[PDB]
C-alpha cells in the first residue's frame, strides 16, 4: 500500500495510509527521490498515521509525497556475496563495486534465539593468540569488551582475529562500523585489502563490512549494528559457522539510540540516556550467542564516558560482556605485540569448571608471577638485582621470559615486518607457559622468548643466538 | 643508629601517606562521578518539567 | 493559492507559524511580504514552522509567505578571497559585490569512503608544539578546545598567517587557501581579527565568513556550512583549503534556540537529538580527495569552548568524538608561562607521523619520548633534593624542551627553523643553560641561523632529514654560539 | 487602533485587536490608569491577539480594559536635556523636576552598528587601580566587564571607576541602574550632586541617569538597559562624542527575560534560562559599542549566579568584552580588596606591542609567580614549608607579598576600610611589582604590603610596624 | 506605616526559605511552568520587591525608616547556592553562621570573611568606628595567616603580633544570649583589645576578664560610659581615662 | 502456593536492580515524573509490596513459609544509592559482597561487618 507524508520534523517523518498500516519496524520507501530514502516505522499515532525515523537526510520532502510500505522491516543482502563488500544500513553497496548478488535477503530485526535453542555448554573460542587464549580467553557466543583506541595495534588485532577464526574454525567475520569516521573507514578498508583478509580479485574475502558513518542520521547509526548482526546470523544459522562480529563501537550504538529516543519525544532517563537503555542493548546483544546450529562471538570496542565505569552506558554494556581485551600503550612501548595488558584483561570463563583445572592453574600461575614481579620492581630501583633472595632472582628471570612469550608475531603483519605469523594451539600455549613456570628454561636467555610462536621456537631461537 | 631508624621511618611514613592519598583519590573519584551523574539528571528533569507544564 | 503561498498564523521568537504552503519542501527558503527570508524547518499537518532570518518586527499575523524557487546556496570561488562576507555570502566589508562566477548549495553530502585517500600532506601551523607533537595533515579534522581566553583563536590565526610562505612561493601543491568562520562573536572582535590578517598580509588568500552575535540564529546556524561549501570549491578542483569554525559551541547554541522554539524535544543540556548529526555532517565534509578526484583537500580546525575544563559536557563530547584529534588548551599552563597553552600530554593527532616531514619526524619523536619521561618524574622536581643522576637529567631535559615549546604570537616558523631549535634541545646543548634564558637564547640563535646560515636551513629542508653534514654544522654553530651567549 | 485585555498573568498581558494588529516591539498604552502603563508587543499569538510584556505592575487590570497602539516602540527623550536628570524605562522623569524638554526622541529598539562601522583603535585608559592597570588594563572606547558573585565588590569597583575616570572626563556619561538597589541609586545621585558632575541649578551636568531597579517588575528590568543605551547612542552619534556608559547590573536584563519566559511559552534551556538568551544578549550588546562616528567606553557590572562563572548568563557575556575584571569571593574572604582574581582577568591590549615590553613582562611575571604559588599551596599545606628549597620558598614569600600589594584602599570604600583612598599612577604600579619580583623587599614583612597605595607606602608601613 | 509617619521599624522575616517554598507550591498549582530547582523563574523578584521596601526616608517624607532582617536557611553550609545568593544579591549585607564555628565555641557563630555590611561605618557611632574601623579586614588577614602558619616554625615579629591580636579579638566577639549590650559597653570592651592592652593576657582568660572589666566600669565609671554614650565618641579625655582603667585593672586581674 | 498450604518455599529475585530499570522504562514512557536517579516515586513500593509477601505463617495458617533472597547490584560499592537503600529498608538484613575481597580470592566475598541477619538468630541450630 501507498501512504502520504503528513509531517517532516528533521529525521522524524509521519506518514498517513488510507488502508492497512505498516506495522512497527517496517521499512518504507519514499517515492520521487534521487537516492533511496528508507523510513522505519516507530509508532502508530492513531488516525491512520505512523511515526517513522529516517535512514537518510529529509531535506526536500513535501507533505503529500508518496511513500510505499515494503511489507517488511529493512531487508539486506545476506550470504557469501557480502564478504569483501561494504554495505550501509539498508544493504546498498557503498564500495562502488556494483550489486551484491546474493540469493537471500534477511530482515535486520529478529527476536533472539529461543530458550530451547540455547547451548547449555560454555567453550573457549580458541583465537591462536597466546595472551588472550591463556589469560582472558574468549567464550564461544560471548561478548568481548575491547579497550584501547589508537596507537595500540587495534586494527591489526581485529584483522588477525578475522584471519585466525577463519583458519582455525572455518568461520567468517562481520565488521560493523557504528558511527564510523569516513576517513578511518576508508583506511580500514585498504588495510584489510593489504593484509589480505579482504580480496578484490577472488572469492577468498573473510570479512563483510557494514558502515554506519558519523554524518548519517541517528536512525541509521542506531540500526547498523543490527544490519551487521543480520549478516553474521546467516553464517551461524544457514552455514553452521562460528562467526566473528566486531562492533565498533558500542558506546556509539547506545548514543544513537539515545538520540533517536530524544527525537521521538521520550522523556530521557538518568544522565540523559534513553529510558529504553537496557532493552535497546538487550534485544541486540541477545542475538549474539551459541545456538545448537553454531555461534556468533562479538568483539566490541568500548568507550567509557568521563572515564566513569558506573556511567549508565558502560554499566549497561558490561552486563553482557564475558571478557575484556585491554590494549595498553605502556605495553606497546615495551615492544610487546600484541599490546595486550596481561593483568588488566579478564575473562568470566577463566574458571576450572569451564576451561579445566590445568588451564586454570597455569593462567593463575602466570598472573601471580607477573603480580609478584611488579612487587619487586621498586626493590630493583632501590637495592639492585643482585640483592634478591635466590627465589626472588628466579621470579624476575621467569616473569620476564613469560612477559616475552606472551608476545607473538601476527600473520596479518607479515608485510610490514617480514617475519612469519604464528597461530598457536591452546594446548601448546598452556604447555609453553607451564614449562617456564616449572623452571624448565631457566638456562635459556630471556630474548629467545620474544616474538615467537610455540615454546620449541624459543628453544630454536636460543640455539640460533649462538 | 639514628639515621638508619629515621630513613626507615620516613620510608614507612611516606609509603603509608602515599597509599592513603591513593585511597582518598579513589573515594573522591567515585564521589565525583556520583555528583556528575546527579547534576546531569537534575538539570534534565528541570528542563522536562518546564517543558511538560506548557 | 495555499499551495505556493501561505499566511502567517502566528509570529514570535524568530518562529513564524504559516498556514498553507502545501507544496514547500523541507528546509526550503521562503519569503515574507516584507522581504525577510525564512527556512521551513517544521512541516506539520496544519502549519509550517518557519525560522526567521532577521527581525520579527517586520512579520505580522496574516502576512503572505511565498515559495520563490529559492535554493540555499552561496557564492563560491577565488573572488571571495580577501573579502569579508555574512552567512549567505553577502559582502559586509563595504567593498562592493563579490565577482562570483559560480555558486554552491550550503547543504551537500560529504564525499563517501571511495573518493578519498589517506591523509599524507603536512598542514603546517608554524607553531612548534603543534607541528612537532600534534601534527596536522591535509584533509584532517583537528579540534581546538579549551576554556574561554586560553588561546584558541590564536592557534588558528597563526596557522592562517603561516601559509603566506607557501602561497607566495612557486610550488602550487603546497598552497593553502584559508577560510575563517566567525559564529556568534561580536563585530569589533571580528574587525580586530581581519586587521591582524590584513597587517600580516594574509587576507589576500583568506575568506572571512562572519555571523556575529546580533545576526539571527538561523544565520549563525548556516555560516559554518556556507564557509564549508566555499572551501569545497578548492577541495573539488585540485586545490587545498583550510577552514576554521570559530566557534561550534556558539553554532550549537543558535541551533538549540531554534529547536527549542520549534518545540522539538529537549535532551541533555536542552540540546535536541540531532545536534551530534549537526556537527558530524559538517566535519565529514573535510576530506582528502584521491588523484582521480583531483587530489584536493579540505582541512578543518573546529573550535570548542569548554566550561571549567569539562571535556565531557555534551557538545565537547560530540566534537571530540567526531574529530581526528584535539589540541587541548589550559588556563593554568597559560599563567605558568606555557604559551601556547597546549597540554602536550593530552593533545592528540591520530594522523600523527603520516602528516610530518622526515626532518620534523626525527626530532619530534625524540622530544615526545623525553617529555613523557619528564612528565612521569615532574612532581618530584620542586621536592627533589636527593635524586639520583638519571632522574636529575630527565628533569633538566624536560624543563628545557618545555621552554622550547613556548612561542610568541603572530610569528609562525618554517619547519626547518622549528627542527633546528628542537635539535638544540634534544641533543643536550641547552642542558646546562639556566631555563629562564632559553626563550632569549632561541630568539637570538634563530635570528643568527636565519641571517648567517640560510644554506644550512636550506639543506635541512631539501635533504628531507638531518644529514651527517648538517649535524656537524649545527654542533659547531650551537656550541660556539652558546659559549658566546653565556660569556 | 483600540484593543482589549483578554488575559493577565503576572507581567504578561494578552490584548485582542479588532482592526490593525500592532507590530512586535510596539508600545501599547493601557487606558484607565493613574500612571502611564505601557505594554510592549512580544508575539502575535494568532486570532487577532498579541502577547505583551508590561512595563509596570499589572495589579488592577480588568479583562476588557482598553489599550491603544501608540504606533511605534517605546520612544524616549535623548539629547542634552537628559543631562543631570533621572529617567525611567519609558523616559519619564523620576527626579521630581518636571518635563524633559528635548527637541527629539528615540526608540529604545535599534539595529546594531554594521561591521564596516567598527573601529580597531585601542589605547590604555589608566584607572589608578594597580591590579587592573598592571594585569588587565582598560582601553578607551573599549568594552569593560566586571564579573562577580553576590557581594564581592562589583558596585564598589564601578563607583571607584566613576570616581577616578568620569569625574575628570571631558565628555558625557550615562549611568544605567538595571535591576539593582534603589538605595544605591539615591546614594549615587546625591554623591554626583556633591561633586558637581550633576548640577541642579545650571546646565553644566555631565551625566544622564536612567534607573529601573529591583523594586520593578521584569518588563521594566528587561528594557531599562536599552533606555540607558539609547541615551548613550545619541551622545555617541548626534554629537560624535566621547561617552562613558556605566551599567549596573547587565545580568538583570537576562534574568528579567527568564522571569517572563515560561509565560511567553518557551521550553526552558539549561539552568532555567530562556532559549533565546544568547541572541537577546547579542542584539543588545552589539549596540553597546564604539563606532567610526564616536566612542563609548562601556563599563558593565556582571552578576555571577551561585558564584558559578560557567552559568549561561555570565558565560555568554565574556565574548562581548575587550577587558574582563573577574572578582572572587575566595579572595574577598581573605580581606584582599579589590577582590580581583589576578589569574582570571584579561585584556585585549595586554600585549608588548601595545602596553610596551616592560609593562607586559612585569604583568606576566606577576601572573607566573602567583600561579606557581597556587600550585604549591595545597601541596605545602599538608607536607609542610620546611620541605621547600630555599628558592621555592622565596617565590612563596614574594607571591604572598604580591597578593597583598595587589590590594588597595579605595576612596569610595573608606566607610569599609578605615583607610584613606589611594590612586596609583601606571608607572608606579609597574615599578613596585617589578621591584618585589627582583627581590628588593624580601626583608620587609608580608603585612607591610597589605592595603596601601604606591610601593613607598609599604616601606613606610614596615617601619610603623617595627614599633 | 511607621516608615512613612516619622517613626522607625524593624522587621524580621523568619524565614524566606519557607516563604519561597510556599510560593513555589502556589505557582506550580496555578500551572505556571517550573524553573531552576522547580521554583518559578521570578523567585528573585518575589524577595527583591519585598526587601526594597525596607528603606530610609528623607526629611521631606518624614525621616522615618524600615529596617529588614530576612532569614535564609542553607543546606550543608552552602552560602554559594542559587537561592541564598539570590537573597544576598538583594540585601545590604549578610551575617553568615556556621555549625563548625558554633561547636568550636565561636558563638555567635559568625564567619567574618563571608559576612558583610554594605553600609559600613556610616551606620556606626563615631566611638564604635574609632575602635572597630579596620578590624574587619584585619580579622580576615588574621584567619588567612593563622591557616598559613599552621605548621608552627619560625614566624617573623609582624605575623606573630597579628596572630596574638587576632586570637584575642576572637574571644572578645564571643557573646552569650539574651543580654544585648549598650553601645558604650561594646566600645569599652573592644577598646581594650584593639589597643593591644590584652596582648599578653592568656586567651582563655579574655572572657573572664571582659565580664569583670565590664562590671567594674559599670559600677565605678558610669560617668566615663555616660560621656561616651552621650558624646557618641571617645574624646582625648575619655581615651586617657580608659587607658588608665584597663592597664591597672588588668594588672590587678592578673595578680 | 507453598506458603499457604503448610509447605516451605524459597524465592530468588535475580535481580531487583534490573526489575527497577525495567519499571523506570515503563514509567518514563508513561511520562510519570522522574525523581532521584530518574526513578518514579513508587519504585520503593514496587519492591516493598513484593518482599512483604515472603512470610512465616503461624500454625493456625498451616505453618508454611516463603523465604525471599532478592539480589541488588551496587555500582562501585555504593550502598547509599537510591535503590540499594530502598531494599535494605525492606528486607531483614543483607549479605554484602565486596569487590575487594572477591578479587583477593576470599570467596564467598562476604563483608562480615556490613552483613546482618535481623531475625535469623532465633532460627539457627544450637549446634551452630
Ligand atoms: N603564544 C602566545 N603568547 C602570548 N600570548 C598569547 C599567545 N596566544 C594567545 N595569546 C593571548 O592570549 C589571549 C587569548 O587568546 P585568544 O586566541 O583570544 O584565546 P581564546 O580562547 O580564543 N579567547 P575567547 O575566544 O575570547 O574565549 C589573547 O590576549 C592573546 O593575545
Ligand atoms: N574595594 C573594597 N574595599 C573594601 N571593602 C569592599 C570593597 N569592595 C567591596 N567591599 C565590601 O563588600 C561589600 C559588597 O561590595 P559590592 O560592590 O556591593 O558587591 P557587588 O556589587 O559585587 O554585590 C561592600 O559593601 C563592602 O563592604
Ligand atoms: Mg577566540
Ligand atoms: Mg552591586
Amino acid at each position: 500500500t501507498t501512504g502520504r507524508i503528513v509531517a517532516v520534523i528533521g529525521a522524524v517523518v509521519d506518514v498517513q495510509f488510507d488502508e492497512g498500516l505498516p506495522p512497527i519496524l517496517n521499512a518504507l520507501e519514499v517515492q520521487g527521490r534521487e537516492t533511496r530514502l528508507v523510513l522505519e516505522v516507530a509508532q502508530h499515532l492513531g488516525e491512520s498515521t505512523v511515526r517513522t525515523i529516517a535512514m537518510d537526510g529529509t531535506e526536500g520532502l513535501v507533505r503529500g509525497q508518496k511513500v510505499l510500505d515494503s511489507g517488511a522491516p529493512i531487508r539486506i543482502p545476506v550470504g557469501p556475496e557480502t564478504l569483501g563488500r561494504i554495505m550501509n544500513v539498508i544493504g546498498e553497496p557503498i564500495d562502488e563495486r556494483g550489486p551484491i548478488k546474493t540469493k537471500q535477503f534477511a530482515a535486520i530485526h529478529a527476536e533472539a534465539p529461543e530458550f530451547v535453542e540455547m547451548s547449555v555448554e560454555q567453550e573457549i573460542l580458541v583465537t591462536g593468540i597466546k595472551v588472550v587464549d591463556l589469560l582472558a580467553p574468549y567464550a564461544k557466543g560471548g561478548k568481548i569488551g575491547l579497550f584501547g583506541g589508537a596507537g595500540v595495534g587495534k586494527t591489526v588485532l581485529i584483522m588477525e582475529l578475522i584471519n585466525n577464526v577463519a583458519k582455525a574454525h572455518g568461520g567468517y567475520s562481520v565488521f560493523a562500523g557504528v558511527g564510523e569516521r569516513t576517513r578511518e573507514g576508508n583506511d580500514l578498508y585498504h588495510e584489510m585489502i593489504e593484509s589480505g583478509v579482504i580480496n578484490l580479485k577472488d572469492a577468498t574475502s573473510k570479512v563483510a563490512l557494514v558502515y554506519g558513518q558519523m554524518n548519517e542520521p541517528p536512525g541509521a547509526r542506531a540500526r547498523v549494528a543490527l544490519t551487521g548482526l543480520t549478516v553474521a546470523e546467516y553464517f551461524r544459522d544457514q552455514e553452521g559457522q562460528d562467526v566473528l562480529l566486531f562492533i565498533d563501537n558500542i558506546f556509539r550504538f547506545t548514543q544513537a539510540g539515545s538520540e533517536v529516543s530524544a527525537l521521538l519525544g521520550r522523556i530521557p532517563s538518568a544522565v540523559g540516556y534513553q529510558p529504553t537503555l537496557a532493552t535497546d542493548m538487550g534485544t541486540m546483544q541477545e542475538r549474539i550467542t551459541t545456538t545448537k546450529k553454531g555461534s556468533i562471538t562479538s568483539v566490541q570496542a568500548i568507550y567509557v564516558p568521563a572515564d566513569d565505569l558506573t556511567d549508565p552506558a558502560p554499566a549497561t554494556t558490561f552486563a553482557h560482556l564475558d571478557a575484556t581485551t585491554v590494549l595498553s600503550r605502556a605495553i606497546a612501548e615495551l615492544g610487546i605485540y600484541p599490546a595486550v595488558d596481561p593483568l588488566d584483561s579478564t575473562s568470566r570463563i577463566m574458571d576450572p569448571n569451564i576451561v579445566g583445572s590445568e588451564h586454570y592453574d597455569v593462567a593463575r600461575g602466570v598472573q601471580k608471577i607477573l603480580q609478584d614481579y611488579k612487587s619487586l620492581q621498586d626493590i630493583i630501583a632501590i637495592l639492585g638485582m643482585d640483592e634478591l633472595s635466590e627465589e626472588d632472582k628466579l621470579t624476575v628471570s621467569r616473569a620476564r621470559k613469560i612477559q616475552r612469550f606472551l608476545s607473538q608475531p601476527f600473520q596479518v603483519a607479515e608485510v610490514f615486518t617480514g617475519h612469519l605469523g604464528k597461530l598457536v594451539p591452546l594446548k601448546e600455549t598452556i604447555k609453553g607457559f607451564q614449562q617456564i613456570l616449572a623452571g624448565e628454561y631457566d638456562h635459556l636467555p630471556e630474548q629467545a622468548f620474544y616474538m615467537v610462536g610455540p615454546i620449541e621456537e624459543a628453544v630454536a631461537k636460543a640455539d640460533k643466538l649462538a | 643508629e639514628s639515621t638508619t631508624s629515621e630513613q626507615s621511618a620516613r620510608m614507612t611514613a611516606m609509603d603509608n601517606a602515599s597509599k592513603n592519598a591513593s585511597e582518598m583519590i579513589d573515594k573522591l573519584t567515585l564521589t565525583f562521578n556520583r555528583t556528575r551523574q546527579a547534576v546531569i539528571t537534575k538539570e534534565l528533569i528541570e528542563i522536562i518539567s518546564g517543558a511538560a507544564a506548557l | 493559492d495555499l499551495e505556493e503561498t501561505g499566511r502567517v498564523l502566528s509570529i514570535g521568537d524568530g518562529i513564524a507559524r504559516v498556514h498553507g504552503l502545501r507544496n514547500v519542501q523541507a528546509e526550503e527558503m521562503v519569503e515574507f511580504s516584507s522581504g525577510l527570508k525564512g527556512m521551513s524547518l517544521n512541516l506539520e499537518p496544519d502549519n509550517v514552522g518557519v525560522v526567521v532570518f532577521g527581525n520579527d518586527k517586520l512579520i505580522k499575523e496574516g502576512d503572505i509567505v511565498k515559495r520563490t524557487g529559492a535554493i540555499v546556496d552561496v557564492p563560491v570561488g577565488e573572488e571571495l578571497l580577501g573579502r569579508v562576507v555574512d552567512a549567505l555570502g553577502n559582502a559586509i566589508d563595504g567593498k562592493g559585490p563579490i565577482g562570483s562566477k559560480a555558486r554552491r548549495r550550503v547543504g551537500l553530502k560529504a564525499p563517501g569512503i571511495i573518493p578519498r585517500i589517506s591523509v599524507r600532506e603536512p598542514m603546517q601551523t608554524g607553531i612548534k608544539a603543534v607541528d612537532s607533537l600534534v601534527p596536522i595533515g591535509r584533509g584532517q579534522r583537528e579540534l581546538i578546545i579549551g576554556d574561554r581566553q586560553t588561546g584558541k583563536t590564536s592557534i588558528a590565526i597563526d596557522t592562517i598567517i603561516n601559509q603566506k610562505r607557501f602561497n607566495d612561493g612557486t610550488d602550487e601543491k603546497k598552497k593553502l587557501y584559508c577560510i575563517y568562520v566567525a559564529i556568534g562573536q561580536k563585530r569589533s572582535t571580528v574587525a580586530q581579527l581581519v586587521k591582524r590578517l590584513t597587517d600580516a598580509d594574509a587576507m589576500k588568500y583568506t575568506i572571512v565568513v562572519s555571523a556575529t552575535a546580533s545576526d539571527a540564529a538561523p544565520l549563525q546556524y548556516l555560516a559554518p556550512y556556507s564557509g564549508c561549501s566555499m572551501g569545497e570549491y578548492f577541495r573539488d578542483n585540485g586545490k587545498h583549503a583550510l577552514i576554521i569554525y570559530d566557534d561550534l559551541s556558539k553554532q550549537a547554541v543558535a541551533y538549540r534556540q531554534m529547536s527549542l522554539l520549534l518545540r522539538r524535544p529537549p535532551g541533555r543540556e536542552a540540546y535536541p537529538g540531532d545536534v551530534f548529526y549537526l556537527h558530524s555532517r559538517l566535519l565529514e565534509r573535510a576530506a582528502k580527495m584521491n588523484d582521480a578526484f583531483g587530489g584536493g583537500s579540505l582541512t578543518a580546525l573546529p573550535v570548542i569552548e569548554t566550561q571549567a575544563g569539562d571535556v565531557s559536557a555534551y557538545i565537547p563530547t560530540n566534537v571530540i568524538s567526531i574529530t581526528d584529534g584535539q589540541i587541548f588548551l589550559e588556563t593554568e599552563l597559560f599563567y605558568k608561562g606555557i604559551r601556547p597553552a597546549i597540554n602536550v600530554g593530552l593533545s592528540v593527532s591520530r594522523v600523527g607521523s603520516a602528516a610530518q616531514t622526515r626532518a620534523m619526524k626525527q626530532v619530534a619523536g625524540t622530544m615526545k619520548l623525553e617529555l613523557a619521561q619528564y612528565r612521569e618524574v615532574a612532581a618530584f622536581a620542586q621536592f627533589g633534593s636527593d635524586l639520583d643522576a638519571a632522574t636529575q637529567q630527565l628533569l633538566s631535559r624536560g624543563v628545557r624542551l618545555t621552554e622550547l615549546l613556548k612561542q610568541g604570537q603572530y610569528s609562525p616558523m618554517a619547519i626547518e627553523e622549528q627542527v633546528a631549535v628542537i635539535y638544540a634541545g634534544v641533543r643536550g646543548y641547552l642542558d646546562k643553560l639556566e631555563p629562564s634564558k632559553i626563550t632569549k637564547f632561541e630568539n637570538a640563535f634563530l635570528s643568527h641561523v636565519i641571517s648567517q646560515h640560510q644554506a644550512l636551513l636550506s639543506k635541512i629542508r631539501t635533504d628531507g632529514k638531518i644529514s651527517e653534514e648538517s649535524d656537524a654544522k649545527l654542533k659547531e654553530i650551537v656550541t660556539n654560539f652558546l659559549a658566546g651567549f653565556e660569556a
